[PDB]
RNA sequence: GCGCUGCUGCAGUUGAAACGCCCGUAGUUGGCCCCCCGCCGCCACGAGGAAACGGGAGCGCUCCAGGCAGGCCCGUUGGACCCGCCGCGUGGGACCGCGCAGCGGGCGCGGCGCGCCGCGGCAGCCCCGAGGAGAGCGGGCGGGGGCACCGGUACCGGCCGGGGACGGGUGAAACAGGAUGAUCCCGCCGAGACCGCCGGCCGCGCAGGCGCCUGCCAAGACCGCCUCUGUCAAUCAAGGGCGAAGGCCGGGGGCUAGAAGGCGAUCAGACACCACCGUAUUCCCGGCCGUAAACGGUGCCGCCCCGCGGCCGGCGCGCGCGUCCCGCCGGCCGCCCAGGGAAACCGGGAGGCUCCGGGCUCUGGGGGGAGUAUGGCCGCAAGGCUGAAACUUGAAGGCAUUG
C-alpha cells in the first residue's frame, strides 16, 4: 500500500527539507503588479520602476508587501 | 553552534537538484560580471553581493550562469581582497571586545568570549597560511590588529 | 563525528529486521556498503536494493526477507594470513557449515571460502549470518 | 536506593533556586522544596458575622478577607499534618 | 568506546598494562621486593636456627618457641604441632624451621605464629613422634 | 585455576571507581567522490642464511624411554622435508595515505638535459557543495553579563505630642525594660541592608549561578534563506582561564542576624538543645586561597529506535479567523510496549553486548593501616596537588524477603 521509493507527494510537503528522499529548496519566485518577479523569502528593500521607494515589509519569514 | 558551545542546531540552505538557468532568464555571464565589478568597485563583500544579486536581480545561484564562482570571477579580476571576509569579521568582533572591555574591566563573559574569538582566529589563521593563501609571515596579535584591519581592508 | 559508515548501515538494518520490516534507508552510498549488499544479495538474505541519487553523499534502499540474525564489522582491519582463518572461523562464526566472513583483498572483496579456495589471505570487512 | 525520581523537589533546567524560611521555625529552605498553600479566610470568623453585618452602619457593607500564603519545611509539615507518609504505590498520585 | 582500539596504538596499552598492573596485592608483594626484606627467611624453603625459650572461641593454649636465625640474627616464633613434641625440643637445640601452609600470613587461630619445627639434633619431627627413630644423642 | 590485569576479553547510577567547568599543544582518530601513473603499508611466492631441541617420512634396540640404523638380489640402500628474519627480489594492487610547478612537435647529434621556435597540434588548465564546520542577512526570545541612576515598605535608633502601669519572653518560667512615664497610637528625622505576594515538572547561562525604576555598552543560542568558504573537524597529558559558602591581606562603611564570649533556665551533671546581650563576619573596592552530597552520585562526539501527552521559542499550511488545528526544527519534562539488569529501576538509555570490535580521555582491583609518614611543587597563612610501606584481618559491602 505504501512504499518509499515513490512517496506521496503532499506527504513528503509536510517534512523537513533535509529528511526529504531528495533535498531541495522551500523558496520560490512569484509575479506581483504595480510584472515584476520578486523572491518568496525576500529580506532586503525591493524597489519597482514607477515606485518612489521600498514595498517589502521584512519578516522572519516570508515577505509582505 | 558546536566547536566552541553545547547546542546543535541545523539551519541551513537546500539549492536545488538542477545546475540549468531559470527560464526566465535574460542574462549572458558578461551582464552579471561587470555587475560584480561595480559592487566589488563600492567595497561590498562576497555574501552581501550574493543577497543582492539574488534579491533585486533573481539569481538564485551564479555558478549556475556564469560556470563560477564569485570569489574566483573576483581573483580573476584582480580584486579580490588579501583578507579573506570570514577572518577579517573575525578581527572585528575580536576588536570591539576588546574596546568594550578597556572601557570597563569587571565583566568576565567578555573575557570568556574573547579566548574562544582567538582560539578560532588563530586555528582559521594557521589553516590558510597553509594552503598558501596568505603569507608564511601573517600573524595575528592582541595589540597591532587594528592596524592589520584598516590598512589590508 | 561520524565515521564508520558500513557499522551505522548494519545497525539501522539488524534493527529493522528484528520488528520484521520490509524497507529501510540508509544515507551513506559508499562503494564498500555496495559490495557487501552485493554479496549479502547474492547469499541470499536482503534481495533488492537501489540507489538514489542527489550529488549529496547519494542514499539507497533496500528490502528485507527475514532470514537475517546478525550483521557487523570489525572496525580496525586486521591482517589474515592465508593460512589463519580457522581461528576467527571459530571464534566469530556460530558454525562452521554455514555463515561468510568478508576479507578484502588484492584480488577483490570476496568470502573467506573463496579465499580459501585461492589460498590467500588479506584484511577483513565484517560478517553476517 | 533512590526513592523518588524527583529527588524530593521540583528542580528543572538550573543549577541554583532563591532560598524562604519557613513560617514555624524560620529554617531556610530552596523554594523548590518547600511546601505551600494559598488560603482565603474572612477577619472576623463565621459565627460572628452576623452581629458585625448588624452592629454595622454602611448599607452593603461586604465583609474583607485575608489572603496570606503559608509556607512550611518537611519536618513542620509533617509534624503538623500538612502531608501524610503514604504507601509506595500511592507515592505516584499528584491529585490534591 | 571506553578503551583504545586505534590501530597504531600499542605503545598505550602496554604503558597502561604496566601502570595498572600493580594494584593487584598478589603482583605488588611478589615483584615489589619489600616483602623478601622482610621477610626473616629471605625466600628459602626452610631455615636453620637456635632456639632460646619456650612458651605456649577455642580457649586453648599452643605450644611454641623462640628461635633467632644464624644467618640473619632476627627473632621469630615458630610453633611445634604433633603432641608431645614440647618435651622433644629442649633449650639452646639446633632446629631447623619452615612455613605453615599460607605463606607469611598467619594460619588457624593461632595468634602471632607463622612457621613451624620439623627437625631437632637433625632428625625429623614425625620420625621421632611415630617412634621410628630416638633422641638419645641428646 | 583467573574473563581477579581483560588485545581476543573486566568494571565505572546505588557494590571500589567519570577530573567542578571551559580553552588547548604534543598524541590518537578523521565524511563522500576520479577504473588503470609513482611511492608506504598490506598479501602471496622466492632467494639467502648453523646444527641440536620441536614437528615429521622410514627402520620390531625382545617392547619402551631411545638411536639412525639395517638386509640381502638394497633408489647410487637410507638418513626426506619444515621451523630462529621487523632486512632483499617478483607479482597483485582491493583497502590504507601522499603527488604545488601544462602537454605535443621542429632546431637537436643515439638518448637525457639547458634553451630558441607556430600555437599551426589539445575540449589546454575549477567533481559536487556532506540532516560536518565556520562566516553573513532578517526575526523576534530570555531572573544571560557590566556600568551609572533609582522607589518601597520593614528591622533599628532619636525626637514632638497623648495616656497612665505594667511590658517582654516561654511548654512553663527567669535574666535584661519601666513614675528619668515604659509598652501602645501618630508624625518627622538618619543610616545601612533587601527586592516580596506575581514566582512556575516557565526561562537564561560553560559551569559556579541569575528577580526594584530608568538609561547606556558589548554578547549569545535558535529559527527562516536556491547568501559566502571549501574539510578549515572530534577528543585530549603539559599549559592557561573561571570557579558557592566559609577564610586571609590592605582600605571603607557599622542595620539586621550572629561563630567566640557572657548570662537565665532544664538536668544527676548540661560549659548543648530553649530565652536574652553580643565581637569577628555578613555589605563595597583591589588582591589571595582553589575547595563542596561542586549530584542527574550517570564523561565528550556520532547513528537506529513502540506509542501517548504537557510546556517554551521560531516558521509554515488550512479554514468557518480563533491568539483555532495540522505539521517542521530546537529545548525542558511525565508514563510506558519491547529490550536490558543482582535487583531497585532505565527506556530523549542504564537498549542495539558472552550472538560479547564507531572514535578520544580519565579512574578502579577484598577490608584496615591511610589520604598517614617521607620527599617535591604551589600558598602570607589556613592548607591544596602528588602520594608508600611494614603490620593486621575473614569478612566489609549492594538490592531485595519474612519477622
Ligand atoms: C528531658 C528534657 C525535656 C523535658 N523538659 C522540662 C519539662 C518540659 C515540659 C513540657 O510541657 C509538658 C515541655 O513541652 C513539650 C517541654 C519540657 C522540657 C523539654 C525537654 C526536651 C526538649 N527536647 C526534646 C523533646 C522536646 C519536645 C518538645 O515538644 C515540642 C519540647 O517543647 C518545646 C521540648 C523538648
Ligand atoms: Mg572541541
Ligand atoms: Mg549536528
Ligand atoms: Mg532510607
Ligand atoms: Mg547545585
Ligand atoms: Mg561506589
Ligand atoms: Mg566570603
Ligand atoms: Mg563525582
Ligand atoms: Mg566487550
Ligand atoms: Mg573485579
Ligand atoms: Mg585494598
Ligand atoms: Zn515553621
Amino acid at each position: 500500500n505504501v512504499d518509499l521509493l515513490y512517496p506521496d507527494p503532499v506527504e513528503e510537503q509536510r517534512k523537513h527539507k533535509l529528511k526529504r528522499l531528495v533535498q531541495g529548496p522551500n523558496s520560490y519566485f512569484l509575479e506581483i503588479k504595480c510584472i515584476v518577479v520578486v523572491y518568496s523569502h525576500a529580506n532586503t528593500p525591493v524597489f519597482c520602476p514607477g515606485c518612489t521607494s521600498q514595498i517589502s515589509i521584512p519578516t522572519g519569514g516570508k515577505c509582505a508587501f | 553552534g558546536r566547536m566552541h558551545s553545547k547546542g546543535k542546531g541545523i539551519s541551513r540552505s537546500a539549492i536545488p537538484y538542477t545546475r540549468a538557468p531559470a527560464p526566465w532568464n535574460k542574462y549572458t555571464p558578461e551582464d552579471v560580471c561587470e555587475q560584480i565589478c561595480k559592487l566589488a568597485k563600492k567595497g561590498t563583500p562576497p555574501s552581501r553581493i550574493g543577497l543582492i544579486l539574488r534579491d533585486q536581480f533573481a539569481i538564485g545561484q551564479v555558478k549556475n550562469v556564469t560556470g563560477s564562482k564569485i570569489v574566483r570571477i573576483l581573483k580573476a579580476k584582480g580584486l579580490a581582497p588579501e583578507i579573506p571576509e570570514d577572518l577579517y569579521c573575525m578581527i572585528k568582533k575580536a576588536v570591539a571586545i576588546r574596546k568594550h572591555l578597556e572601557r570597563s574591566r569587571r565583566d568576565k563573559d567578555s573575557k570568556f568570549r574573547l579566548i574562544l574569538v582567538e582560539s578560532r582566529i588563530h586555528r582559521l589563521a594557521r589553516y590558510y597560511r597553509q594552503a598558501r593563501r596568505l603569507p608564511p609571515t601573517f600573524r595575528y596579535k592582541s595589540d597591532q590588529a587594528a592596524a592589520l584591519l584598516a590598512t589590508y581592508a | 563525528v561520524r565515521i564508520n559508515v558500513l557499522r551505522d548501515a548494519l545497525k539501522s538494518i539488524c534493527n529493522a529486521q528484528r520488528i520484521g520490516k520490509k524497507q529501510v534507508i540508509v544515507r551513506p552510498s559508499s562503494k564498500v556498503i555496495i559490495e557487501f549488499l552485493q554479496l549479502m544479495q547474492k547469499n541470499g538474505y536482503i534481495s533488492d536494493f537501489a540507489v538514489v541519487d542527489n550529488h549529496r553523499s547519494n542514499r539507497i534502499v533496500v528490502n528485507l526477507i527475514g532470514r537475517l540474525n546478525k550483521a557487523g564489522v570489525i572496525s580496525p582491519r586486521f591482517d589474515i594470513p592465508a593460512n589463519d582463518i580457522e581461528k576467527w572461523v571459530v571464534n566469530l562464526l556460530p558454525s562452521r557449515l554455514f555463515g561468510h566472513i568478508i576479507l578484502t583483498t588484492s584480488q577483490g572483496i570476496m568470502d573467506h571460502i573463496e579465499a580459501q579456495h585461492r589460498q590467500i589471505g588479506g584484511k577483513v570487512i565484517g560478517y553476517f549470518y | 536506593p533512590v526513592k523518588r525520581r524527583n529527588n524530593g523537589r521540583s528542580k528543572y533546567n538550573c543549577g541554583h533556586t532563591n532560598i524562604v524560611r519557613c513560617q514555624n521555625c524560620h529554617r531556610c529552605v530552596p523554594k523548590d522544596k518547600v511546601i505551600k498553600r494559598f488560603t482565603i479566610r474572612n477577619i472576623v470568623d463565621n459565627t460572628i458575622a452576623d452581629d458585625v453585618l448588624n452592629a454595622c452602619v454602611i448599607q452593603g457593607f461586604a465583609i474583607p478577607k485575608l489572603y496570606n500564603k503559608v509556607q512550611y519545611c518537611v519536618s513542620c509539615s509533617i509534624h503538623n499534618h500538612i502531608v501524610r507518609v503514604r504507601s509506595r504505590e500511592d507515592r505516584k498520585i499528584r491529585t490534591p | 568506546m571506553s578503551k583504545t582500539s586505534g590501530l597504531y596504538t600499542a605503545r598505550k596499552l602496554r604503558t597502561v598494562r604496566r601502570v595498572n598492573r600493580w594494584a593487584d596485592k598478589k603482583y605488588r608483594k611478589a615483584h615489589l621486593g619489600t616483602w623478601l626484606k622482610a621477610n626473616p627467611l629471605e625466600g628459602a624453603c626452610m631455615a636453620r636456627g637456635i632456639v632460646t625459650q619456650k612458651i605456649g572461641p577455642n580457649s586453648a593454649v599452643r605450644k611454641a618457641v623462640r628461635v633467632q636465625l644464624t644467618k640473619n640474627s632476627k627473632k621469630i616464633t615458630a610453633f611445634v604441632p604433633r603432641d608431645g613434641s614440647i618435651t622433644y625440643i629442649d633449650n639452646n637445640d639446633e632446629v631447623l624451621v619452615a612455613g605453615f601452609g599460607r605463606a607469611g600470613r598467619a594460619v588457624g587461630d593461632i595468634p602471632g605464629c607463622r612457621f613451624k619445627v620439623i627437625k631437632v639434633a637433625g632428625i625429623g619431627l614425625l620420625a621421632l613422634f611415630l617412634r621410628k627413630r630416638e633422641k638419645r644423642a641428646r
